[PDB]
């Protein structure tokens, strides 16, 4: 084995698989990136066991096939530590590879490629192009109501379901439902799969705003994002999301139309005047009249009254402003639509114009 | 504001679930089956949410509070549990739970589980308030007189078969670990289908797990059974607990003891019971206790105590049980010339 | 280096399990008929099978074949059990692993799908030195595990385990294998691997063992080394000899027989072996306490030990309360003048003397 | 100019003095290749556990191979007798201690060895990691690489959990005999060309008790303060142990119930510059000797030979119990002694208990 | 400035050291072989010689002369050390630094090659303070340190240390200086210093020292203050609390005669004067001891007694040995068991009375 790279294309790679590898592993090997170099490409690995991130650069100069793990954190501080354009010669002589830059020579202990978790050969069971614009708009459309931490662990991520020519992504914490539907172009076979959180997160870290076609391939139990020259793959969690048809009111005949930047800043001011917790704000709503009110028994009731346009029947809904408030943000828009059935009902939320994302929503009990 | 038991539980729960449901008691078996027992049938209703907090100050209550004031998306009429803690509800915890008593609403059904209150803990505005629709199951553990009835009765229901010997190996190997007799039950059940369980059958599979407590301890000196003495002190040795507790325990009724009979010359036992507010359980064991050693002894087992203490606390060695046994002993109907324990 | 006889002779099928017929029927059981619970706690003693049935199990469990109680031992996942190299068998130490950080890593782990396995099944060891946090999260994920992973538990002492760990796991606690299973296991592996030995030498090993068959196997190789890659009866009690560290119960029987030459050689081999002088006078007290208690009452031997019982039994019920006194007395007396003594040695061949050969003039309460 | 200690450590196993046993199963084991993967030597201080465990290193990392005789030539033999062999990591217990330091140890196992073909392990004082560290040890003990060793070493070996102690192969060194340091000394002093006594020999020889590092500890104090040579003398009067003919006669006119000879003979003693507490302890040291010879016949070893046929008839003359009283008036002499006005005046006072209180002959009783 | 006189007098050569000749010896002969170790272990009692023989090693370790068995005391070196500013003789207190931290950074420094000198000196005191983990991390540096650190250590008893470091240690038992060294040394160091001094009081000092020398210098040193700058007989007996005359024998007379009244009368009207208990405790052993040493033989008397001379021999003719001996085992009982009483005067009184009830 033996290629020669240099560190200025070596430095992004190195810091992205290493990123997520902190702290002490679970295995000795797993604390240690595997490297390969072949067909004219040298792929690192950042193996966390339940992620795994590799980066891919290319190779010109006269390298030699080969696969090796090593440290990460000393590598880095290595490729980091030579002068700036300094170019990295790698060898590897016996069971230690040997780093070459100019006038300084480095030895570094690897251990051998077979011992490394091996990436099982399992089949993508839906592969699919798509591009980075509609899966950053899903991911921000079903990412704030996620459970942060539930008993539930299935809730704690989100589940991609894809459909036909279809991709639907459903997030909730119990008490709300956000669903965001993109027509992918292509009929694929019908499968839901549960990402986690942390997976979702590096993700969207992942995305940049670029013009490669971001290729996703969801298997049995994992699932890989393939951006230019860099994978990502993740371990699906397991378990059974609820079903969300069921969650959705069938025909929620009463309406509310109203300016969104209006709702937000009245949720604004409520919150800033309401800072006080617990006690989730009473918001009556009435011919061209919503009142909301604090419902702290204790703190002067800060009532703050707007002019929206309903003209329906008028009551009193003792909803949790944070909750809305961070709906609302969710929904960047000038106009919004709430649907809902009665008082005892889930409060469907979607844009005045777009229609694709729905955020089901329920009443807090008072 | 219903007393029941775990037994006849099921039968409370058929005819009808209540608003409210409380388990107090240290039995851990019982507990947990009571509970598995109300939350199936809660399930059977049609309540699928089972949230479960423990009470603690460094734990909040946000989310208690936005769960109880709110249904679940996808199901609806939510079940509670709040596990107490060990030492019982204090100021904070009393506000807290007075709190949740004033918004707590019909869907929500309330559990705690807990180790019993005491008369102080027993009188509150929330429990008065929940008085008015208050089941709550007493889950202690059975005593030993009571425990072969228990076993009995339980491998029964199991369609089972025990004779008397079965009964007591059992009862010896299982003493206050209902749980793990349960559990024995069930391998034994499984490894014999027969249903018939002799002496060999149980003896052959069974393991000493037993669990106590050094006022055990003390009971069991105090009627002079040497074999439980001994049992109860290897179990508490392997269990890890220190000695200083058990030698103060000990103490506690030896003074007792020897103050009782030294004031006995010429007083009513009667009249000296009556001063010192003992249990009233404890009367005839008391009595038992003082006629059945005269004041030879009790006058060695002070100084083998106080030899006991210094030998822990001065010279800092290992052999502390040894001088335990031998004092659990000497407490017995036993010769114990004292010469050995240094007396 | 051939391999080490505890590692090669690893059972890696049900059948080939000795002793613990109890456990090996119930997990057979639940095995075939498809019930297994949500966690297992094996329990007993060292190397009684503990951690080679829970890899058993586990290897069983998530099997190409399916849930079967007789693993074919030859597909891709059993074959990397055996190499202990399973991505899915995750096996974790209490000990180094009690931190509020690593808990929380492993709960977090916990709700991960297995890669290639069935079940995701977690060998923990010594689960009773895990904290209070990490044993209530620990409860707290056993109350409702997904359906796709296993907890095998195998810990050493349960008394220090609370019985709330029992309520939502199922113990399997084992047993000694006793003198005889580990007698003919030692033969099997023996004559397996063409290796001769002498009968007497493996009831020496068996016996030596003390319900142990990890000890067994150790003490064979030992013997295999001292040997010349033979067994004998020579070579195994000689070393036996050697490794011997029971001098004080041989000394307070030779006391007791009044051999005077018996003590001599004894004290000359503790000598050799260099115990701590006052170490050994106050383990020799401690065995004439405990020979007393039991002639008081026979329960007062614990089932603690047991490669002393017999002689501790005969001991008690020879010698009459008075001999054991004056032993006792005797031996108290020594050791409160050892520092004294000319050396410590000499201290305690003086005590030892005069325990079995004098008798000290006691006093006598004269009249007021 | 080196200590003798650290020149004198054993290069091979024919080094070794003693332990015959553990060197046979090493030889063997090395020699046949059934090597185990743990290692445990206990016994006492100085008698060679780890001068075993680095010839035992030597052994296993050898150019030449695994062998039984390592040659002592080749770059791995040459480090590790001079302590700086990469691949033999000498461990301290009590210096990692934690649990965490013993995980941080265990994380770097998996790497192969730099140069030597065995990663060994050498632990001092095993006995002393924490509970929690012997169990995370214990998944690495019973399953460690094929390329890794270890080599635990403890004075207390009953400190151990039963779990690590069935885990590995125990070898329990013995305290070695008086007669092997005797030759040991014999052997290192003509080896350094240096005059030696056999009687000096015997007196540093008995100072050691079974530890060899003791015998060469008191051997180079010797020969300072001979100034590069042992005599007995030398010898006699840096122990503070004056010879056993006076002692012997002490106790003689001691049981004579001749107080004459006790008041001339201590005054020699005082004369002679001896302290008075070695002294009590040599006559003690006697009377218990005079007991062990009426119990047993064979009580006494070869370096008392030379006063053994007297010793004996004090056996045959001197009954036993007032050999016990005579024993226990001077321990509780010694007893007395620290707080007595003065050294002197103590053992006095001891002497003229003993003497009133002689059996055979009482001191005259005026009325 | 003025320096106390344990201060002013600290040997600063291997000759102004008085006895301990062995170990003196030894280690010339160790400095001028060359045959030097590296741990040196100096057991004794209080007050003879610990830190002075350590640091007298030290400098002829250290001086720039080689290495020489008696430094000259005179060197940048020597001097330094002499004053306690060499930075290559660490000095360190065991019982200051058990924790953790300082042993670690104890071992780490040890690689760093001396600032000054050719050796880095270091001198622990009173060694078995250390922690049991001290003494096991330190074991690998007293076996093969590098050949440029040397351990001095001092510990007044040297059971309580690990085997192991007996065993790696070099170890010096620096033998109680006797009443005519320290006599010897007192008259030296009172006419080096141009102050007057009587025999007695010299003996009395000397007897008191119980056998340590930095001792028998503060006693001086308090007689100095006391005694208007003057060593008297009397000062030194009235300092001590010594009774030198007959009011011991009266006493003594009269437990062994019974007659508690007058044990009870003289007892009292000693604490009215304010002696010492202690001296009149060895007072009584001394003499009873006198008795016993007459009965065996009548010539082991000497003639300051003189004018006690017959009433003393009429107790070796009145009293049988054995009854000797009961009455000095009862007064050795009771110099134990004084510090620990209630009061001097109870401890005094139980054991005069115990005594007492010994009799024919
Ligand atoms: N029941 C058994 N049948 C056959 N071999 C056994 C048995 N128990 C132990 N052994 C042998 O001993 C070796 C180690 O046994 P283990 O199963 O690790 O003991 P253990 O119960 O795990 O002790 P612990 O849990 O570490 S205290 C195995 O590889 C076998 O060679
Ligand atoms: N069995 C032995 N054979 C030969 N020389 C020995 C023997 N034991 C001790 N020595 C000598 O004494 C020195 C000390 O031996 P070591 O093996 O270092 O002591 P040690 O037993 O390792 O110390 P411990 O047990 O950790 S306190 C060696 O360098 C030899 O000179
Ligand atoms: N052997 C001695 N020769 C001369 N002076 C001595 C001797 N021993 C003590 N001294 C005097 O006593 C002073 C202090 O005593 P040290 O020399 O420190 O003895 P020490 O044994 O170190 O005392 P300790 O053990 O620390 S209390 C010295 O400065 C001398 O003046
Ligand atoms: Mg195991
Ligand atoms: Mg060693
Ligand atoms: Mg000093
Ligand atoms: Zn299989
Ligand atoms: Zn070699
Ligand atoms: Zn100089």
């Amino acid at each position: 084995m033996k290629f020669t790279v240099e560190r200025e294309h070596l430095l992004k790679p190195l810091q992205q698989v290493s990123g997520p590898l902190g702290g002490r592993p679970t295995l000795p090997i797993l604390g240690n990136l595997l490297l390969q170099v072949a067909d004219g490409t040298l792929s690192l690995t950042g193996t966390d066991l339940e992620m795994e991130m590799v980066a891919r650069v290319a190779l010109v100069q006269p390298h030699e096939p080969g696969a090796t793990t090593v440290p990460a954190r000393k590598f880095f501080d290595i490729c980091r530590g030579l002068p700036e354009g300094a170019e990295i010669a790698v060898q590897l002589e016996g069971e230690r590879m040997l780093v070459r830059s100019g006038r300084s020579r480095f030895s570094l202990s690897t251990l051998p490629a077979a011992d490394f978790p091996n990436l099982d050969d399992w089949q993508s069971e839906v592969e699919f192009t798509l591009p980075q614009a509609t899966m950053k708009r899903l991911i921000e459309a079903t990412q704030f109501s996620m459970a942060h931490q539930d008993v539930r662990y299935y809730l704690n991520g989100m589940l991609f379901e894809t459909e036909g020519e279809e991709l639907r992504t459903v997030a909730t914490d119990g008490h709300r439902l956000a669903v965001c539907s993109m027509p992918i172009g292509q009929s694929l076979p019908s499968h839901s799969v549960i990402v986690p959180r942390k997976g979702v997160i590096e993700l969207m870290r992942m995305l940049d705003g670029g013009d490669n076609p971001l290729r996703v391939q969801i298997g049995s139990n994992n699932i890989r994002a393939h951006v230019g020259d860099f994978i990502f793959t993740s371990k699906l969690v397991d378990g059974r999301f609820p079903d969300y048809r069921r969650v959705l009111p069938k025909n929620p005949d009463k309406h509310l139309e109203a300016g969104c930047d209006l709702l937000k800043q009245a949720f604004a001011r409520a919150a800033i005047l309401s800072n006080e917790k617990f006690r989730g704000v009473r918001l009556y709503v009435s011919e061209n009249q919503l009142k909301i009110t604090a419902n702290n028994p204790e703190q002067e009731e800060a009532e703050e009254i707007l002019d929206v346009t309903y003209s329906g029947a008028e009551m009193e809904i003792g909803f949790n402003v944070s909750y809305v408030l961070d709906v609302l943000n969710a929904l960047k828009c000038e106009n919004v639509r709430m649907m809902l059935t009665d008082s005892v009902s889930s409060v469907q939320i979607e844009d005045a114009a777009s229609q694709s994302a729905a955020y089901v929503v329920m009443p807090m009990r008072l | 504001m219903i007393r029941l038991y775990p037994e006849q539980l099921r039968a409370q729960l058929n005819e009808g679930l209540r608003a409210a449901y409380l388990l107090l008691g240290n039995d851990p078996l019982l507990l947990q089956e009571s509970q598995d027992a109300v939350r199936q049938v809660a399930a059977a209703q049609g309540f699928e949410e089972h949230h479960t907090f423990s009470i603690d100050p460094n734990t909040d209550w946000n989310a208690i509070f936005s769960l109880c004031q709110a249904m679940s998306l996808f199901a609806s009429r939510q079940t509670l549990l709040l596990l107490l803690p060990e030492n019982g509800p204090n100021a904070a915890i009393n506000e807290q739970l007075l709190t949740l008593t004033g918004l707590l609403h019909d869907d929500l059904l309330l559990i705690v589980r807990g180790n019993k209150l005491s008369k102080a803990q027993e009188n509150a505005a929330w429990f008065t308030a929940l008085a008015n629709r208050s089941v709550q199951v007493t889950c202690q553990t059975p005593e030993q007189a009571q425990l072969p009835r228990w076993v009995a009765a339980r491998a029964k229901q199991l369609n089972l078969e025990l004779d008397d010997a079965a009964n007591q190996v059992l009862c010896y190997c299982y003493e206050g670990n209902l749980l793990a007799l349960a559990q024995a039950l069930e391998r034994l059940s499984l490894l014999w289908p027969d249903g018939k369980l002799t002496l060999p059958r149980v003896e052959q599979a069974v393991n000493d797990a037993a669990h106590f407590t050094p006022f055990h301890w003390v009971d069991a000196l105090l009627m002079g059974k040497s074999k439980r003495a001994l049992h109860i002190l290897q179990q508490l040795r392997l269990e890890g607990s220190e000695p200083v507790i058990l030698l103060r325990t000990l103490q506690r009724e030896l003074l007792l003891l020897v103050n009782l009979k030294r004031q006995s010359a010429h007083t009513p036992l009667r009249a000296l019971f009556d001063k010192h507010r003992v249990w009233q359980n404890r009367r005839g064991m008391m009595g038992e206790a003082l006629n059945r050693l005269s004041q030879t002894q009790l006058r060695q087992a002070v100084q083998l105590l106080t030899r006991t203490e210094l030998t822990l606390k001065q010279d800092y060695g290992q052999s502390v049980w040894a001088e335990l046994e031998g004092l659990s002993l000497l407490l017995c109907h036993k010769p114990l010339a004292d010469v050995f324990i240094d007396g | 280096s051939y391999q080490v006889l505890a590692r090669k002779w690893r059972p890696q099928t049900f059948a080939d399990v000795v002793g613990q017929e109890h456990v090996l029927t119930a997990l057979a059981n639940g095995l075939s008929l498809g019930r297994i619970h949500h966690a297992y706690l094996f329990s007993g003693t060292r190397g009684v099978g503990k951690t080679s049935i829970a890899r058993l199990l586990a290897k069983g469990l998530n099997c190409e074949t399916g849930i079967t109680a007789t693993p074919c031992g030859v597909c891709d996942n059993c074959r990397e059990i055996e190499q202990g190299r399973f991505v899915d068998l995750i096996e974790i130490d209490a000990a180094s692993r009690t931190k509020v950080e690593d808990t929380r890593d492993l709960l977090d782990n916990v709700q991960y799908a297995p890669a290639r396995g069935r079940f995701k099944v977690y060998l923990i060891d010594e689960v009773h030195m895990l904290s209070r946090h990490s044993f209530n999260a620990l409860l707290k994920t056993l109350e409702e595990p997904p359906e796709h992973v296993k907890f095998l538990l195998a810990t050493t002492d349960p008394q220090k385990l609370p019985v709330t760990i029992l309520s939502r796991c199922l113990q399997f606690h084992l047993k000694a294998l006793d003198v005889e299973q580990i007698r003919h296991q030692l033969e099997h592996i023996l004559n397996e691997e063409h290796i001769a030995h002498e009968p007497r030498a493996l009831q020496l090993l068996a016996r030596a063992a003390e319900g142990s068959l990890r000890d067994a196997l150790s003490l064979t190789d030992q013997a295999i080394a001292s040997g010349d890659g033979q067994v004998s009866t020579q070579a195994v009690s000689a070393m036996l000899g050697t490794l011997d560290d029971d001098q004080a119960l041989s000394l307070v029987e030779a006391m007791v027989e009044a051999n005077g030459e018996r003590v001599m050689a004894l004290i000359n081999e503790a000598a050799a072996r260099g115990i701590e002088w006052e170490a050994l006078l106050v383990e020799m007290l401690g065995l004439l306490h405990r020979i007393a208690m039991v002639q008081l009452s026979p329960a007062a031997l614990g089932n603690d030990m047991a490669a002393i019982e017999l002689r501790m039994r005969e001991l008690a019920r020879t010698i009459p309360p008075t001999d054991i006194q004056l032993y006792y007395q005797t031996l108290l007396i020594g050791r409160k003048e050892l520092p004294y003594a000319p050396d410590r040695r000499m201290g305690v061949e003086m005590t030892l003397l005069r325990a079995l050969a004098f008798h000290p003039r006691m006093p006598l309460p004269e009249p007021e």
